[PDB]
């Protein structure tokens, strides 16, 4: 049946977040609108290497999410870990669906360092109806171990939730910006999601993904450098990162901290430069246009100006919540804006769920 | 825009299918063995009738 | 514990069906043996009766 | 039959307290009223890890309570240890009572790190009559080992007492404030009970609990830091805490003591901030309202102002005894006020007992 499911940030690693939008009625009109959202930091040991090592416990957390939410709904879309999925482009020939799925599996086979023992899904980077059989096939494959998917369906089964879509974060984060991207149909845009476990880059023409690349570096690395240089626990080093780096009174601490985080800033900048250079192969001659940031690791004070000057691209924070109606009597736009970067995916597969 | 869904298709499907086929094979073998056990039962009832005829004799 | 429980939602249709099948195979072995033995007994009673 | 039972503070750890209210007659009118109360510090070794390591001795104490009280009554409500109970929310579907109890047990099963081997009880966070079958079920489960319950029923059986209700302290402490909470039906209130073994937070809209969380930190930690820093016995460190911290002549001792207790003050503040942040997930944008304190650990001098400034919430002591009639000829309001925080639960399951 046609349900409006729900949306968790299941591979937040730092935080399990969840969002409910639905058909909100005002004055006889109805549109998608924010109904609830919820956030709880992920207890350690629940996720290791992108897999759910403690399914039942993560369940306890998710159920806390749902009751905090005060939500009736028990269907969910969610996402796999960027560390748990291989995303990559694949060229084939256009044919019948079965022959494409089998051919797709066959070509992925070498590119997957595991047996299959793999869950596979593709989508075509260009519309298949625009080309004939045998010509101009391009699918991109998302590939994953059963043990990961099975871990996640475990967690979901036990929260009393029923999954309908297991999506991927680099593209789920885009659904909030897809209209605004579809406004410029020939502009090349970059989208960085700097998370706690991984940083994704996806770069597009319009809301047509051209490619994606996932970098092991993330906010965990900043926190871990802070922790190393002041023998601090992870959580206190995390707080020192957050409030340490951005307070109006922080004038004495960007020496002590920035000197700690400077190697990470350098290595992130070099890895992003490297990724951009590895893309930039047919437009020899050109430059970039504009880009956005998502993920809480983005919120590092001044990091946006640094990435802007260092990558030669205007990098801007963006408010996902502009894609959904927000009742000002139930949510104030200021904070909603404040947690927009963390919640981008969390409302991402969320517009996926009343699709 | 790319819309992907790793919610379980192929490997479970292949395993549910193999699970079906192995059971059909079980069923076929057991029906055949059944028919053997039968046919045997009939030759045994015939032998019993011949022997009861002899006992009457 | 739930990881085992979804291993139980994925697989043991196959494992329960299999167990049922090995059991029915055993029972058919047993009833076939239990129809072979009355054959031997019956040939025996034949050999007695003819001797009478 | 319809009895007016009694009320002990069985998991006081620092103190076994007991209260008798009943239908008091004055001028042809009758209302609930305080009849007696009694307090004896707990013989240590009687409770270990939230269990009655020894029913029989605790019995001797409880019977001292009853004779001190001068009470005829031999029926009792009591409470389990916060360390002995798992309290947590649970989402289900509304149906027949049997199907809900079994379904409830089934969902709790993973969330209980023991076999069942567990006594289980739920109540619905919203009225069940307000929703149809299959939809909008929410119970919260209280779960406990048999060995604990059996320890307690042991102690009770031997004091000559008969239990009718084995309640939980985080909610029993609220019955005194339930009317005053029901006065603001949409205000979000926090209630902290800082005990000797545990600190509970329950936060409500009206007298409708929204959640509870139990923190291992408590007054025992303050006493133990005082003991560590001056190689003192537990009892003398406790007295130094009490009178040391609050006397008018204490001007020289809040350096010696406060320096001892400062790490505990910090860690308590951080744990309370953490709990509050882990709740605060649907009202992104909002702030707190008002809150109360219960438990003797609250009575740390100035702790209320500290928690008020540190958590961003007005935290106030409150007099439970306002819910019951008090004869001024048998009790003077000043002291009654003085031991109100310790006795909040002690009159809590006490209004539970003439219910």
């Amino acid at each position: 049946a046609k349900g409006k499911l729900v949306l968790g940030l299941d591979i937040g690693s730092t935080s399990i977040k969840m969002i409910l939008l639905k058909e909100q009625r005002k004055r006889g009109e109805v549109i998608y609108a924010l109904q609830s959202f919820g956030m709880k930091p992920l207890p350690p040991e629940a996720i290791v290497d992108g897999a759910l090592m403690n399914s039942t416990a993560i369940v306890q957390a998710v159920q806390d999410l749902m009751s905090e939410l005060k939500v009736k709904g028990k269907d969910v879309a969610i996402g796999v870990s960027g560390h748990s999925v291989i995303i990559k482009k694949i060229q084939m020939p256009r044919m019948s669906q079965d022959e494409l799925e089998e051919s797709i599996q066959w070509e992925a086979e070498q590119y997957i360092p595991f047996d299959v023992k793999d869950v596979n899904i593709d989508t075509q980077i260009l519309d298949g109806g625009g080309n004939d059989a045998t010509g101009q096939m391009d699918v991109l494959l998302v590939a994953a171990k059963k043990d990961m998917i099975n871990d996640y369906t475990t967690v979901v089964s036990e929260a009393g939730l029923a999954p309908v879509v297991v999506d991927v974060d680099a593209f789920a984060v885009q659904n909030m910006f897809s209209v605004n991207y579809d406004v410029p149909e020939r502009e090349t845009v970059v989208l960085i999601n700097a998370g706690a476990s991984v940083v994704n880059i996806n770069i597009i023409s319009n809301g047509a993904t051209v490619f994606t690349r996932d970098v092991t570096i993330g906010g965990n690395q900043f926190t871990e450098e802070i922790q190393k240089q002041l023998n601090v626990s992870y959580e206190e080093a995390e707080a020192l990162k957050i409030g340490g780096n951005g307070a109006d009174a922080d004038a004495v601490v960007p020496q002590d901290v920035e000197r700690v985080l400077s190697s990470v800033a350098e290595q992130v900048a070099g890895e992003i430069q490297r990724s951009l250079d590895f893309y930039a192969g047919t437009a020899a001659d050109s430059n970039f246009s504009k880009v956005y940031l998502s993920g809480g690791t983005a919120k590092i004070p001044a990091l946006f100006k640094t990435i802007e000057a260092r990558t030669g691209v205007p990098v801007e924070i963006l408010n996902p919540f502009r894609k959904i109606e927000v009742d000002n009597r139930k949510f104030d736009p200021a904070f909603v804006m404040d947690v927009a970067p963390m919640a981008a995916v969390a409302v991402g597969l969320a517009l996926r769920r009343p699709g | 825009m790319m819309i992907r869904i790793n919610l379980l298709p192929v490997r479970a499907v292949k395993k549910r299918e193999m699970g079906r086929q192995v059971l059909v094979l079980f069923a076929v073998v057991l029906i055949g063995a059944g028919v053997a056990n039968y046919l045997w039962y009939d030759d045994r009832q015939s032998e019993l009738e011949a022997h009861q005829a002899g006992v009457a004799s | 514990m739930d990881k085992y429980l979804d291993q139980f939602v994925k697989a043991p249709p196959a494992i329960k069906f299999g167990g049922l099948a090995f059991v029915v195979g055993a029972l058919t072995a047993a009833n076939f043996f239990m129809v072979i033995q009355p054959t031997e007994e019956e040939i025996g009673w034949a050999v007695a009766e003819r001797r009478k």
